RNA sequence: CAGAAUCAUCGAAUCUUUGAACGCACGCGCCUUUGGGUUCUACCAAAGGCAUGCCUGUUUGAGUGUCAUU
RNA sequence: GGACAUGGGUUAGUCGAUCCUAAGAGAUAGGGAAGCUCCGUAUGAAAGGCACGAUUUUUCGUGCCUAUCGAGGG
RNA sequence: AACCAUCUAGUAGCUGGUUC
RNA sequence: AUUGGAUAUGCCAUAUAAAGCGCUUUCGAAGAGUCGAGUUGUGCAGCUCUAAAUGGGUGGUCAUCUAA
RNA sequence: UUGACCUCAAAUCAGGUAGGACUACGCGCUGAAAAUAAGCGCAGGAAAAGAAAAUAACCAUGAUUCCCUCAGUAACGUGAAGCGGGAAAAGCUCAAAUUUGAAAUCUGGCAACAUUUCUUUUGUUGUCCGAGUUGUAAUUUCAA
């Protein structure tokens, strides 16, 4: 009706046709791999969560239930192998530390931490007892 | 009808001059019309009417070639030859631009991100 | 078209007054000469003199106009300003 | 810090020190433009926490209006007016005498690398924030039409909602 | 003779101050530190310049190369520079001594800095002109320098300079600050 | 135009107007210089300066 | 009786919202589309003996449960800086909501990040 | 009627006079370079340029604005 | 037939316009106006070029003068 | 003052019509 | 043919660092011709005047919030 | 005699940006015989609002928006809001505290090196000039 659509009425070029629509828009699962196996393409999600074992929402379901008549393990196992192949959070000492720490232990004794965060001239960086600690279970 | 791909690979005088030959034919072929013509004389006309095209559209392809080519990595480039997208789009931020975080924001996510976890039943 | 003016043409237009060459390439008259010494410039005298000089008689010294428009692009030129502003 | 001795000789408008200063500088402006650039801000300290920072991209421009809407709100769209390619930030009152109120407007450039890339200050070059002050977006607008949480501050009135299994 | 309108707005402008009747914490920032102490604060100052930035690479690509191959000093003296930089270590008693640009533009910045130091009891100066504060620390202009602490090798030149400034400024004057300043 | 007056600066305030205590940092070497240090070994090493 | 809201788009409005339901969650599927919620008394005398869900777990209750502030928003778990527990009633229904919610939590491991020298 | 297509697709181009409309007006100029002529200090042609407000930077400056220099 | 059908026809260094101003219109400098806009054009505008010189520290010194459209004019 | 499109299907206590 | 986000693996990595939480013999900055009072135009606005720091706002001495 | 700055200019200066259109929905402002129409300004795929100077008087609630309910109630023919049920959910950033054992920050020029919806896009590295101490980074935002 508007002159921009009586326009390509009575003009010769052909639309821009963009073909979109699909009838039941259940979007397909990326993200875990896991469960992108074993989803159900057509099933619903809340159908699929509990049919896995996962809790759609922890929250009460506002509505209905579906009452037709009157994973999770390999999700655990999964997460507990990345865990441990990722578990030595334990750092070494880099070249400066290897020597910062040991010229503070060759003359403060190895246990008097608090003597070690006093001193002036070792300890130029000023570090805490804590820190002190820190790199000495760390050279270990 | 001169093949494109035989046209594009001559020289640039070569293609001046073909250009030079081929606005003399379609001259005189017009001269002709105005004085009487025939039939297949009549439909060359448009034939080298679309071989100008063919010719003119090869030299301005290996023109603004040389352009892109002599201005490959510099930081300003003639208006012609940038990108020609829509001025809002121009006028927006960058993804480099709009993926800028201050320092506080790039502890928080590295210390605290989304995790990744599952709600059993 | 137009009664054309005096001094539009001819030994009125191609010989420019060292003045007028001046604030032409806006340059002071020792950079001026710098220039003029490192390119190959000098003085051409025209044959008609008060022709040239816009009907004045005054001694004045004259130069090509195709001289001086070569000085304008003279990439050298830049340098003495860069150093006038180091 | 400064900027705390500044804010609170701010508040003492009519001291010795800031009478002086008002009529001086009120001379001093009313010989000027009446939207003049400002080299810097005179309340360096205000300025400040209204959101400038003197880095390049931050433009203060000062205007004066006559007195007798809301003048703030006039300073706005007067400078957004004038320099057009630039976002209208903040503003502030400045100095006032017995027929104009001056103000200082901060702008910035939504168009300049130094704003762009800055993560504070980037939401500005956004499309959403061309002419915020034309449309009642800075403080004085969302002031001015009554935006504000609490019971001081159409369509849904007049319409009829006829739902399908009424 | 017609000026141009920014030649009358500069002169009008000088000659509006001195014929009004300006406060008395205004009125101090024109009777300032004479120009024989003036050289002689700044040439102690001029000992105590904080490095440029092109010194300040220079070093650290020393330590750099230094690291890179195979390798602690001592504090760095200088100057202190920066209106609230200052202003907290005159509140903080850190400082020996403060200088005052005398014509910083909006005044606001250096009015309470006069009855501050006072309060805190830091010998300070008006140094005329912000200019030649900027020089001292490689900036085009600084609202406020302040002497903190000096080696010891200059630290009896530093104490008969602040003898001087409390001889020359505040002993003088004195006064005068409390005076409504122009009227004239 | 009276004479000005100080009610509150006559006396000279011998406490410094802050209570915090001194951080650790006006005591130590800086930090600051040391990202600067070892970003610039960074460059030599890699071969950018 | 001015212009109308008549709601043809009902059926269709319920479509796009489970969809936008059915396009989230496959986005993030290990985890629940929803965060949890806690346990709150309505603030009426027409309504403090039902229970319905709250806004998110206040400071304390956090604390007390085993999360802080920062790591509690990534596994799921809303604060509410305004909220405040006046009561131990309410602070023991919701701790207790947070800890059957961290024994059915399987927070999986991330990349981390180990620099080749200390 | 006398690698096609009065084809599709569309990432490369062309896009006359205008119009916010932008050298000035509703025809007249200036600027830089290039070319032509069995005519070359004249003439002509061609290509590329010249709107205002603002922002960052640059260079050239003005000031009985501020101050310094034995 | 002034109808339609089908073609052809207006040639300029010297004839007019294009060149100019008049009354006025009128952009700008400015100033109003919540605003479309308004006033203002001599207005408290830094509003246009000329000459000189062995080249002057191889960084410019010295001296002088003070819009625009609009048809009878050519 | 005239004109134009809107408000506007402005206003009715009244005139005329109102279908096998 | 372009791409989204994860996964595996390789190569670099400034970690002389940065961050969460226990604890405190230490401290805790918080937006003014704006709040507000008088009047005027239809909560906001104009004019006249002009603030404070357990202060200020809003509710029913307590509660609640912490504007510019 | 030479120079710092401060303010102000000029340039067909290097690089940029604004205008006009569409206007169903957005946000203003102005406004009739309804806060309507008309007028005026301004945006985006949504806009606006928005992490309490908020309710309430409870066993308390907890950004915003939207739907139902509250309710034709309350207050004064106009005509609420809280609570209640739902849809969706996400939080955060500055100013004000000395980096002072180091302006740690950034625009630009050139030089390189890559990358690309892309020879059209986007950056990193070095290097020089400047911006900036009248305050650019790191840190902190009252929940602390």
């Amino acid at each position: 009706a508007n002159p921009r659509q009586r326009n390509k009425q009575r003009s010769g070029k052909p639309r821009l046709t963009r073909r979109n629509a699909n009838k039941k828009a259940k979007a397909k699962i990326y993200g875990n791999f896991v469960i992108q196996q074993n989803w159900d393409k057509h099933a619903t999600l809340r159908q699929n969560y509990a049919r896995l074992g996962l809790l759609a929402t922890p929250n009460y379901v506002t509505g209905g239930v579906e009452k037709l008549y009157p994973v999770v393990r390999q999700l655990e196992e999964e997460a507990v192998k990345k865990a441990a192949r990722q578990s030595n959070k334990m750092l070494p000492l880099s070249a400066f530390e290897h020597a910062y720490i040991q010229r503070l232990i060759n003359k403060y004794g190895t246990e008097d931490f608090e003597s070690m965060a006093k001193d002036v001239k070792l300890n130029s960086k000023l570090f805490n007892g804590s820190k002190l600690k820190n790199l000495y279970i760390r050279m270990k | 009808a001169l093949k494109t791909f035989e046209l594009r690979k001559q020289s640039q005088e070569n293609l001046a001059e073909q250009l030079q030959e081929l606005r003399q034919e379609l001259a005189s072929l017009r001269v002709q019309k105005i004085a009487g013509g025939s039939g297949s004389k009549l439909s060359k006309i448009k034939t080298t009417r679309k071989d100008i095209a063919r010719i003119l559209t090869v030299i301005n392809e290996s023109n603004r070639l040389a352009a892109r080519e002599a201005y490959k990595n510099k930081k300003y480039i003639p208006l012609d030859l940038r990108q020609k997208k829509t001025r809002a789009i121009r006028r927006a931020l960058t993804p480099y631009e709009q993926s800028r975080k201050t320092l506080k924001q790039i502890k928080k996510e590295r210390y605290f991100p989304l995790r990744k976890y599952a709600l059993k039943a | 078209a137009r009664v054309k003016q005096k001094g539009k043409a001819g030994a009125a237009r191609i010989y420019i007054t060292r003045n007028q060459a001046l604030k032409k390439l806006q340059l002071t008259l020792a950079d001026f000469r710098r220039i003029c010494i490192l390119k190959g410039v000098y003085p051409r005298e025209p044959k008609n003199k008060k022709k040239a000089n816009k009907g004045s008689t005054a001694p004045v010294t004259f130069y090509y106009t195709k001289d001086i428009q070569y000085l304008l692009h003279e990439p050298i030129v830049q340098k003495f300003r860069e150093y006038k502003v180091f | 810090g400064a900027y705390k001795y500044l804010e609170e000789l701010a508040k003492k408008k009519q001291s010795d020190v800031n009478l002086f200063l008002s009529r001086v500088r009120a001379w001093e402006y009313r010989q000027m433009n009446v939207i003049h650039r400002a080299s810097r801000p005179s309340r360096p300290d205000k300025a400040r926490r209204l959101g400038y920072k003197a880095k390049q991209g931050y433009v203060i421009y000062r205007i004066r209006v006559r007195r007798g809407r809301s003048a703030r709100c006039t300073a706005e769209e007067r400078v957004g007016r004038y320099c057009s390619n630039l976002r209208v930030l903040n503003s502030y009152w400045v100095n006032q005498d017995a027929t104009y109120k001056f103000f200082e407007v901060i702008l910035v450039d939504p168009s300049h690398k130094a704003i762009r890339r800055d993560p504070r200050i980037n939401w500005i070059v956004n499309p959403v924030h061309k002419h915020r002050e034309s449309r009642g977006l800075t403080s004085i607008g969302k002031k001015s039409r009554g935006i504000g949480k609490g019971h001081r501050f159409w369509l849904r009135h007049n319409t009829l909602s006829l739902r399908r299994y009424r | 003779v017609k000026w141009p309108e920014y030649i009358r707005l500069q002169r009008r402008r000088k000659i509006l101050n001195l014929r009004l009747k300006v406060p008395p914490a205004i009125a101090q920032f024109q009777k300032t530190l004479d120009k024989n102490t003036a050289t002689q604060v700044f040439k102690l100052l001029n000992k105590y310049r904080p490095e440029t930035a092109a010194e300040k690479k220079q070093r650290l690509v020393a330590e750099a190369e230094a690291v890179a191959n195979g390798k602690v000093s001592k504090k760095p003296y200088n100057v202190k520079y920066g209106l609230n930089h200052v202003v907290a270590l005159i509140e903080a008693k850190k400082a020996k001594l403060v200088l005052i640009a005398s014509d910083v533009d909006p005044i606001e910045l250096v009015v309470f800095l006069p009855a501050l130091c006072k309060k805190m009891g830091v010998p300070y100066a008006i140094v005329k002109n912000k200019a030649r504060l900027g020089t001292v620390i490689h900036q085009k202009t600084a609202a406020v320098l302040a002497v903190t602490e000096v080696r010891e090798e200059d630290k009896n030149e530093l104490a008969s300079i602040v003898s001087a400034v409390d001889a020359n400024f505040s002993a003088k004057y004195d006064e005068s600050r409390r005076k409504w300043g122009g009227g004239i | 135009y009276p004479d000005y007056d100080d009610f509150f600066t006559n006396t000279v305030r011998e406490t410094p107007l802050s209570s915090a205590p001194e951080p650790k940092r006006r005591f130590a070497p800086s930090k600051h210089e040391q990202k600067r240090i070892l970003q610039l070994a960074y460059a030599i090493r890699k071969g950018r300066i | 009786q001015r212009y109308v809201k008549t709601w043809f788009n009902q059926p269709g409005r319920k479509l796009r919202r489970r969809q936008a339901r059915q396009t989230k969650a496959a986005k993030i599927a290990p985890r629940p589309v929803e965060a949890i919620r806690p346990a709150v008394k309505p603030p009426t005398i027409r309504y403090n003996m039902k229970v319905r869900a709250g806004r998110g777990f206040t400071l304390e209750e956090l604390k007390a449960a085993g999360v802080s502030r920062r790591v509690a928003s990534t596994i799921g778990i809303p604060v509410d800086h305004r909220r405040r527990n006046r009561s131990e009633e309410s602070l023991q229904r919701n701790v207790e909501r947070i800890k059957v919610y961290l024994a059915h939590l399987i927070v999986f491991p991330r990349k981390a990040g180990q620099p080749k020298k200390g």
